[PDB]
């Protein structure tokens, strides 16, 4: 079993910066695949980015790419989603999820995701 | 059991495991050397044989009946090789029929009795591809359901229970109640539900015990109540009568303006009681008129399938397989040849398909009998048959002109024949030990005939597939084997051998001096009727070794003839050939064959050659059926439109008279009679047999047989022949030592089959010095009480008027027959005594005296002396003359001591014509009165009981009512 | 630099529509391609040919649709063998020997039984379709064979629908038992053929029926000290058997299809039937061991045949029943490999997904699994890797791997073995595997993957590859280019944009009906070089849902699973659009247990995808195998090194 909470979502200007947290529990992460997505009401979830395997594949959507950047310390157990140049069309909730398994690459897929976590919401 | 899979071990290359197997096999009947002396197979096959005989013996002696079980199971498995079978039959599918469905298509039709699990399956095709649909399942079942046993036949008198069963698949147990419909023909002792209890998820037995009365079908219902629902089964129970069913046939060709003989516009067929007849039984006859000579056949096939013509003889044998095929190609032949296929009111097309179709299938029956080189055998697994590769030579030739045959397969065949089983002489031996037929002469004599026909027989087989495979060394063989019959026949010893020599010569150089010279011999033994000759036929012995004529027809008599009419068609000799197509037309049969299987085939091809040689006219006569003293029975105009008209029951009881007016064409008219006799005695017995059943530790059926040598028949035995065994009603046989008696390399019988409550066992030949016994275990299906005979049959299969019959056996119970009245003097009064005399119902009224009694198959007959006659109603009773009475045996309440006098006095009477005489026959039933008279007496009662008989003496004899 | 591809089928198949994709670059403006079959022995002759525009407005590719007529190859017994496939235009001319085959259509035999008894009639169709899988209206000729070789009935008919339904084959009443086999074929043009099998046995009244129920199909280390068996034996429907004496041998079998068997005289003996039921309990190791072989692993895929015959004591009736076999298992589990081509790319991450299944083919979940690997690298200097270790996910039976491998590695070297918490060390499953590193004279590698390995690709959706490449020239790689293909035709075409900036980059394709029984994509970029340009090739197999073109479904009005005998019923049949449908009501209880023996149904997803000339989940060790392994052969200006001889495809 693993719990997920992710903190950093705020407000923020159109233009400004923003780092969201993703905190696993229970887990480890090892060479896991996990990945974040956004959901804005009354609009189905979709993939924003992600990394399979620990730090050597790295995926991310056309919407948001060259924009965000993300990272992850293995140390800490946690992932980090360095937000730049925001727009009124990232404004979302946002939710990290992840994978059971040793994934080279990042699914685009909701219906790939077990876990969960309660999200965080960007408004911009 | 080690001991002997050391011995299985030991011999090398397979092929005598076998030997060693049923060597093994329980038998205690015989010994070793008398099971060994049977095996065909050789010397290696001989001493395996021997060796596990005698050891398995000697380890059954101080071992327990458990032991040995374990023996035999070890056995049955590793030493022989698997063997295709199986123990579920699967019902024939359904559904399997292709539709165009725009998008959306329902069909209805109705699901069929059966406890099945179906599956339904679909398959789309269109341009976008192939789509296999979703099985569907759909399980027909019932979950309360009765089932009843209801046996083949029953002999009327018997007391049969009915056993049967009801399943219960519901998970709780349950009350039910099955009840029976009483008809009013079956007495089943009660004249009117207890209720019984089956448990869950199992089964509860159920019997009723009936007695049927009368003969035929009779629907009995019956009804099954439960609280779920409520079932009726209908149900049908067939009641023979006693005796042997025998059949007679009489034929008549009806040419109204003579052109191939007399004129025949009329004919009598006389209605005729037969001697032994059972009482209270029908005489049946049927009536058959066909358009043609041919028209039998086509009528019979086409309408009823009429697969073997010959229902009568058993199938087992590749023979039959063969004789399957015989009536579709002769119909087809005709019709193909003529160019009649106008005759159907449809399509012409569809109709030849159809045939075809038939054709092929009937061809395929005898592939199994095939063997790897392309020989045939008579039964399947069987060794090789020179004579059976000859015959379906001949049947397979004749096939191809219409469906063709596989070239090289029927090169094979041939090549088989000539290579192995032909002398230096040209002549042919038999590799089997089957003796397909019986002839004449001392053991040298017989010989040389039988030599004869074999090389006679092959060269018509060789000639019929001859343009098949034109093969030098066939036809070099078949100059040799052509050279041996021109020179041996000219000394012949009978009109046999001299027929089908004479016949197989004509299929080849019909120009020889010699050849001619063997038809000249073979005409001078004809035998005419009448001159100018209306009939024309021929006696299988000469003239000269024997002068008697017979006055029925036989196998051998058709089978003569028509070999002398194929050998006459084919030197066209038309003004020779009319008498003997009257009588081969009038000698045939409604359901289309002849006496045996060889003369119905030859005398087939003979009479649709004929027709196919002369012009067949169109066919315009008015025939009308009638009685002579009744009303008439109906008219058909027969045309070319229908002359495959339905037959028809003949069923009042006079004499029959067929006539017609001016007509055009030549028609066949032939009555088959079916009566039941309760003899045999007048019927010519060609075997010694003897029957009984034993009880062993279980209950065994010996029967056995031996052949009847003539005057001018060898000793060598019998040819092929069967045994049919009928089985007594309730008696079921144990087909374990039947298929162990047939199985064998040590076999005492070439095939089995149980068919119709008979057990059917065929043979290479019964032998005439001593006994043959077939022994099988027989056991109770359910209780039978008052048990009728059955019979015993056996007779030579290509000819079977040489045979003999013999019976053998293992509220309601006296049935109609009546009552003995009390002896010397009772209250019963001389007035009382008068108007039972008076009674309308009673014909005659008198006193006798009887001489013999007989018992005859359940049926004692009472030679008697009329003594003083008292009344006499329709059929007269002459003073001191004999006079035959009937009743069943298992009547208890009749019973009559030989010597006494009786006043007898009857309702019927029967007056039986055999067109000479006017014998009389008269019934003893319960409405006629008999009564025990003593002879001048004078004991205490006595003078009293005197005084009162004459005193109703005196007034029934005067007139007084 | 400008180059040309010419992609075709591995083989040209006679009658078949052969679809034959153009793909140039380097070229400006327009200009137009000939595309040409020609005779192997005269370049003269011209099977078919068809004209192709190639512009900006169509990006410089497009498609042409050739046939090989049937009516124009000779009509002599001695078939052609090879054709020349040519392309002319005013820049270039490239030719190529191809292979032809005759087999193109498909012959799905249908009897309504698999056995039957004397005096039935077989009722028996075909379906034949074309390579397109259409109707294909073409007559066909069927045989029958009995036992013994003979060829005993032949009958042809005519086709109308693509449904041929034949007459009934009447069974003789006394026929030869044993296997018979019906061969389909067609009457003048192609060599294809169908075939299927049904048995004859001879019917026996049976006076009981007996039934043997082991504890399990399979034997594994637990039941190797104790095997139970339940004998029952009853009369016909509910009636049983009261009291009986049951006898049992026992035997180790090689195979089903072989009846040869070695028995262990050390067999069980009187046993009690009582009230229907009995049990035994069958020591394995006993029984083998002193008989037979000494230990368990040479056991395994072994049978073990089982013989009972019961003998009931009242009557004296015999029955017999038999198990043709019982699979020693060594194993619980059986291991294979999930869309992962066994070739390296150099500087990629290698994914390694295994799969667990059981005796019976199903997804075992929660089975940890251990993974070891040795390398090697071009001066065959060994490396042992280290040992990772993952648990099966349980939704899909995947464990999955990813391993880091240096960038001068060449084969890979790795075992897989399972590591159950109850399994002994010799219970375990095992396999090992071998991947080979691609090569290329650039030092230039693509690896496509395809992240949605679990979903059944849907019909209507989409599909979103990633298409990753690791090698120098990569900021001047202009496009990436697909060809897609199914049931051995190229299906699908097309060009991508790379981006200049981006290392990855996802390629979206749409998934349509010409894709649904499988599917096979091949990707390609084209790396310039001063001396010749170099194609760098990966390949990935595509399992896509078994959806219906016209889904047809039938059902039954009344909808209850139980009916009652003679009840009048209604069947509906409904289609997407007009259709034939070949409709069939057979008894179950014939199929039951089936030993060596296909359903005819379902034999069709199978004998479908032989058409589909590919093999493996994809890949090469060069750019020619990564073609050749999808069935493909290509015409390049760039490559010159082709494969010699390839007559045929795995
Ligand atoms: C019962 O039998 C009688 C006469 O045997 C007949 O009318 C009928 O067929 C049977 N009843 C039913 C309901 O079938």
């Amino acid at each position: 079993e693993v719990q997920l909470v992710e903190s950093g979502g705020g407000l923020v200007q159109p233009g400004g910066s923003l780092r969201l947290s993703c905190a696993a529990s229970g887990r480890a992460f090892s060479d896991y695949a996990m990945a974040w997505f956004r959901q804005a009401p009354g609009q189905e979830r979709e993939f924003v980015a992600g990394i399979g395997w620990s730090g050597g594949d790295t995926l991310y959507a056309d919407s948001v790419r060259g924009r965000f950047t993300n990272s992850r310390d293995n140390s800490k157990n946690t992932l980090y989603l360095q937000m730049n140049s925001l727009r009124a069309e990232d404004t979302a909730v946002y939710y990290c999820a992840a994978r059971q398994g040793q994934y080279i690459y990042s699914s685009m897929r909701s219906d790939s995701y077990d876990y969960w976590g309660q999200g965080t919401l960007v408004t911009v | 059991q080690k001991k002997i899979e050391e011995i299985a071990a030991k011999y090398k290359h397979s092929v005598v495991k076998k030997c060693c197997y049923d060597g093994a096999c329980v038998n205690n009947d015989e010994t070793c050397e008398q099971r060994a002396a049977r095996i065909s197979l050789g010397p290696r096959c001989i001493k395996a044989f021997t060796e596990c005989c005698v050891v398995a013996s000697q380890l059954r002696a101080n071992i327990s009946h458990k032991d040995m079980q374990l023996g035999r199971l070890h056995m049955k498995t590793l030493l022989p090789v698997s063997k295709p079978e199986i123990r579920s039959y699967f019902p024939e599918s359904w559904l399997w029929e292709v539709h165009l469905v725009p998008r959306r298509k329902q069909l209805q039709f109705a699901l069929p009795d059966s406890l099945t699990t179906w599956e339904i399956q679909g398959v789309g095709i269109s341009n976008t591809g192939i789509c296999v649909a979703d099985t569907v399942k759909a399980k027909v079942f019932k979950d309360v359901f009765l089932e009843m046993n209801i046996p083949y036949s029953v002999v009327r008198g018997e007391q049969i229970q009915l056993k049967g069963t009801v399943y219960n698949y519901r998970t709780s147990g349950m009350q039910f109640c099955v009840k029976m419909s009483a008809v009013e023909g079956i007495c089943t002792s009660e004249s009117p539900c207890v209720r019984q209890k089956v448990e869950g998820s199992s089964s509860h037995l159920v019997t009723f015990t009936v007695l049927p009365l009368e003969i035929g079908l009779h629907n009995i219902n019956f009804s099954l109540e439960t609280w779920f629902g409520k079932e009726i089964l209908v149900k049908t129970l067939r009641v023979v009568p006693e005796g042997v069913k025998r059949e007679s046939y009489s034929g008549v060709t009806l040419d109204p303006r003579g052109i191939y003989g007399t004129i025949s516009r009329r004919k009598e067929f006389p209605y005729r009681i037969p001697l032994d007849l059972v009482p209270k039984t029908e005489i049946k006859r049927i009536l058959s008129v066909k358009g043609l000579l041919v028209g039998e056949i086509l009528s019979a096939v086409l309408s009823q399938e009429g697969i073997n013509i010959l229902t009568h003889l058993p199938k087992g044998s590749a023979e039959a397989e063969l004789m399957s095929v015989v009536p579709v190609f002769y119909v087809f032949h005709y019709l193909e040849t003529g160019n009649h296929w106008n005759i159907f009111h449809s399509d012409p097309l569809i109709e030849k398909q159809k045939l075809k179709k038939k054709l092929k299938e009937g061809m395929l029956s005898i592939m199994s009998y095939r063997n790897a080189d392309y020989s045939y055998s008579v039964w399947k697994g069987g060794s090789a048959s020179t004579w059976l590769t000859a015959f379906a030579l001949r049947v397979l030739g004749q096939v191809n002109k219409y469906v063709e045959q596989n070239q090289n397969s029927i090169c094979n065949s041939l090549l088989w024949l000539v290579e192995n089983y032909q002398l230096d002489n040209g002549s042919f031996k038999e590799n089997s030990q089957y003796q397909p037929i019986k002839l004449q002469g001392t053991l040298p004599v017989e010989a040389r005939e039988n030599s004869l026909y074999l090389t006679a027989f092959t060269v018509i087989g060789i000639r019929k597939a001859f343009d098949i495979c034109p093969l030098v060394k066939i036809d070099t063989a078949l100059i040799k084997a052509d050279n041996f019959l021109l020179e041996n026949t000219l000394p012949a010893q009978s009109t046999f051998t001299l027929a089908i020599s004479a016949y197989a010569l004509s299929l080849g150089d019909k120009t020889h001096p010699q050849f001619r010279s063997i038809v000249s011999a073979l005409k001078r033994e004809a035998l005419v009727k009448g001159n100018p000759p209306i009939y024309r036929f021929w006696k299988d012995n000469l003239q000269h070794k024997d002068s008697s004529v017979p006055n029925t027809g036989t196998a051998r008599m058709v089978e003569t003839t028509a070999y002398a009419l194929l050998t006459s068609l084919n030197l066209k000799d038309i003004n020779y050939v009319n008498p003997v197509i009257k009588w081969l037309s009038e000698e045939q049969r409604y359901g289309g064959g002849f006496y045996s299987t060889q003369d119905t085939i030859n005398a087939i091809e003979g009479l649709t050659e004929y027709s196919l040689l002369v012009k067949q006219l169109r066919l315009s006569m008015d025939i009308d059926v009638s009685y002579k003293h009744k009303g008439a029975l109906h008219n058909y105009k027969m045309t070319d439109k229908n002359f495959l008209g339905r037959p028809v029951e003949v069923l009042l009881n006079d004499d029959l008279i067929v006539s017609t007016g001016f007509g055009s064409g030549l028609a066949t008219v032939h009555v088959t009679t079916v009566v039941h006799k309760t003899s045999t005695s007048e019927e010519v017995c060609s075997f010694y047999l003897k029957i009984d059943t034993q009880d062993i530790e279980y209950k065994r059926i010996v029967a056995c047989a031996s052949y009847k040598p003539s005057r001018e028949e060898s000793s060598s035995g019998s040819s092929h022949a069967v045994m049919d065994i009928s089985l007594p009603t309730g008696i079921s046989a144990n087909e374990e030592d039947l298929k162990a008696l047939v199985e064998g390399v040590d076999q005492l019988f070439t095939d089995y089959q149980i068919k119709d409550g008979h057990v059917i066992l065929q043979l290479n030949s019964i032998p005439s010095s001593d006994f043959l016994c077939v022994r099988f275990r027989i056991f109770e299906l359910f209780e039978v009480g008052f048990l009728s005979p059955a019979t015993f049959t056996v007779y030579e299969y290509h000819r079977p008027d040489k045979q003999c019959t013999m019976f053998y056996s293992t509220k309601c119970v006296e049935a109609d027959c009546g009552q003995m009245q009390e002896e010397l003097d009772l209250t019963i009064s001389a007035e009382t005594r008068k108007q039972t005399a008076c009674k309308p119902e009673i014909a005659y009224a008198y006193k006798v005296s009887i001489t013999s009694i007989t018992v005859e198959n359940v049926f004692v007959k009472y030679k008697a002396t009329l003594l003083d006659i008292y009344k006499t109603g329709e059929a007269v009773a002459e003073k001191d003359s004999e006079i035959t009475f009937i009743k069943k045996v298992t009547c208890t309440n009749a019973e009559l001591v030989k010597g006494r006098q009786y006043l007898i006095m009857g309702k019927e009477a029967l007056q039986i014509k055999y067109n000479f005489s006017f014998r009389y026959i008269y019934p003893l039933d319960s409405l006629t009165w008999i009564e025990y008279w003593p002879r001048d007496t004078t004991c205490s009662s006595c003078q009293a009981f005197l005084a009162n008989l004459d005193e109703f003496a005196e007034d029934i004899f005067l007139n007084g009512c | 630099e400008q180059t040309y591809v010419i992609s075709a089928p591995k083989i040209f198949r006679v009658g078949a529509s052969e679809n034959i994709v153009i793909q140039v670059y380097g070229y400006t403006e327009a200009f137009d391609a000939t595309i040409s079959i020609k005779s192997y022995p005269d370049k003269k002759f011209s099977y078919s040919s068809g004209h192709v525009h190639l512009s900006s407005e169509n990006k410089f590719q497009n498609s042409a649709i050739l046939t090989i007529q049937p009516k124009q190859l000779p009509g002599g017994q001695n078939p052609v063998s090879y054709v020349y496939l040519e392309v002319v235009s005013k820049h270039f001319s490239k030719s190529k020997r191809m292979p032809i085959t005759y087999d193109n259509g498909f012959l799905f035999i249908h009897t309504d039984k698999p056995v039957y008894t004397p005096d039935q009639s077989v009722k028996v169709r075909v379906y034949s379709l074309n390579d397109d899988l259409k109707p294909a209206k073409r007559e066909t000729v069927l045989t029958f064979i009995d036992p013994e070789g003979s060829e005993v009935d032949m009958v042809e008919e005519i086709d109308h629908i693509g449904i041929i339904s034949f007459p009934d084959f009447k069974i003789p009443s006394n026929p030869r038992y044993g296997m018979w086999t019906i061969k389909a074929k067609y009457k003048e043009d192609f060599s294809t053929t169908g075939t299927a099998y049904f048995e004859v046995k001879e019917y026996v009244l049976p006076h009981f029926s007996v039934s043997i129920e082991p504890e399990y199909n399979f034997i594994g280390y637990k039941n190797f000290k104790n095997f139970e068996i339940t004998i029952k034996a009853r009369y016909f429907y509910n009636k049983v058997v009261t009291e009986a004496d049951v006898y049992i041998t026992f035997g180790i079998r090689e195979d089903l299809k072989d009846d040869q068997k070695e028995m262990m005289q050390t067999a069980m003996q009187n046993t009690m039937l009582i009230n229907g039921i009995a049990q035994v309990t069958f020591d394995s190791e006993t029984a083998v061991k002193e008989l037979s072989y000494y230990s368990l692993e040479d056991l395994n895929n072994k049978y073990l045949y089982i013989a009972v015959t019961v003998i009931e004591s009242t009557g004296g009736f015999s029955e017999e029943a038999e198990i043709p076999g019982i699979k020693y298992v060594l194993s619980p589990y059986k291991l294979n490999l999930v869309a992962t081509p066994l070739f390296l790319k150099p500087g990629i991450p290698y994914p390694i997904k295994v799969q667990v299944k059981d005796s019976l083919d199903q997804l075992v979940g929660g089975v940890p699994v251990t993974l070891n690997a040795q390398t090697i690298d071009v001066n065959q200097e060994t490396s042992d890797l280290d040992p990772s270790k993952s648990v099966t996910r349980v939704d899909d039976g995947v464990a999955s791997f990813v391993l880091n491998l240096p960038s001068g590695v060449t084969v890979l070297e790795f075992n897989v073995k399972t590591d159950a918490p109850d399994l002994p060390e010799e219970n375990q499953a095992r396999e090992g595997y071998r991947a080979i590193a691609y090569s290329s004279l650039s030092q230039s590698y693509l690896y496509i993957d395809w992240t949605d390995n679990h979903k059944a690709l849907l019909v209507g959706e989409h599909l979103n590859i990633i298409v990753t490449p690791k090698s120098p020239y990569i900021d001047k790689i202009t496009h990436y280019n697909y060809l897609i293909l199914s049931k051995g035709k190229i299906i699908h075409f097309g060009t991508r944009e790379k981006f200049s900036d981006a290392s990855y980059q996802s390629i979206n394709i749409p998934v349509t009906q010409n894709m649904v029984p499988s599917s096979r994509l091949l990707v390609y970029y084209i790396v310039t070089g001063e001396q010749t340009a170099e194609l760098v090739s990966d390949s990935v197999w595509l399992n896509i849902e078994e959806k219906c073109g016209n889904q047809l479904q039938v059902h039954l009005s009344p909808d209850a699973d139980a009916y009652s005998p003679g009840q009048t019923v209604s069947l509906n049949m409904a289609t997407g659009m007009d259709s034939w449908v070949a409709l069939a009501a057979v008894d179950s209880a014939v199929y039951g247990v089936q030993r060596g023996a296909k359903k005819p149904l379902e034999r069709v997803f199978q004998f479908l995808e032989k058409s589909d000339l590919g093999c493996g989940a994809g890949g090469g060790l060069n750019n020619a195998n990564v073609f050749h392994l999808a069935g493909l052969t290509f015409l390049t200006n760039a490559n010159a090194d082709d494969s010699q001889e390839n007559d045929e495809p795995c």
